């Protein structure tokens, strides 16, 4: 469960923390949506209809698995369901050229930020995103208070955000 | 208290938030649009590291949440 903090929220209900797994996963999910729709318009209403059925059936998700895998799979059904709608039998993220410019840009510029790091910014962050470590298990490793572990992490996404908030 | 609030996304981003703040963004962000698209772009550099699909300045969440608003 990745997205535990947040997913509790919601499943008391919460909007604004609904609005942040939207917020989230909308590329992964529009990205699975397109492989049957093959439209860039059909597939983002789609996605729309796909999160909103995901709201309203956050009832029949019982926490069994991850959020993410369960929210897949209502994507999923919502776009085989949307071409057996239609008679078609059912069986990535295409982008206007421009967008393919911006896009690599932005991949450019945060791997170029995270090679700039200061060290420990690049070790804690890092040890979050690829070991998977709480930040209880990175102030062991790196020797520091729990307090600096969450701050460097913040400096580090700050410092790639700062580098991208012109981009975006 | 952006900057502050700044801080406390990243901590719910890696779910180590303090269950006050959690409270506290959450109602920031309904309120202040720079703050929920500061999750959008931790979020969407987050999937950079990891290598996953991006589509910047994609923002299905407005049309949901605008369709989810009210009931």
């Amino acid at each position: 469960e990745q997205d535990q903090q947040l997913v509790e929220r919601v499943q008391r209900g919460d909007k604004r923390a609904f609005d942040l797994l939207v917020l989230k996963y909308q590329h992964k999910i529009l990205g699975l949506i397109v492989r049957f729709v093959h439209d860039a318009q059909e597939a983002q209403d789609v996605a729309q209809e796909a999160f909103i059925k995901a709201y309203r059936a956050l009832g029949n998700f019982r926490g069994d698995s991850a959020f993410y895998t369960w929210l897949y799979r209502i994507a999923i059904n919502t776009a085989k369901n949307h071409l057996v709608a239609r008679g078609r039998r059912p069986p990535k993220d295409i982008e206007s050229p421009e967008r393919a410019m911006l896009r690599d840009e932005i991949e450019a510029t945060v791997h170029q930020t995270i090679q700039q790091l200061p060290e420990d910014l690049r070790t804690a962050l890092t040890l979050r995103e690829f070991e998977g470590l709480s930040y209880e298990d990175i102030a062991t490793v790196m020797q520091c208070p729990v307090g600096t572990v969450r701050s460097r992490i913040f400096r580090a996404r700050e410092a790639i955000d700062k580098a991208l908030q012109p981009l975006l | 208290s952006r900057e502050a609030l700044q801080e406390t996304l990243s901590a719910v981003m890696d779910n180590e938030a303090d269950e006050l703040e959690l409270r506290r963004v959450l109602a920031a962000c309904g309120e202040d649009a720079e703050l929920r698209s500061t999750w959008s772009r931790y979020q969407l550099a987050r999937s950079v590291m990891h290598r996953e699909p991006t589509l910047p300045k994609l923002d299905i969440a407005a049309a949901v949440s605008a369709a989810l608003a009210d009931e």
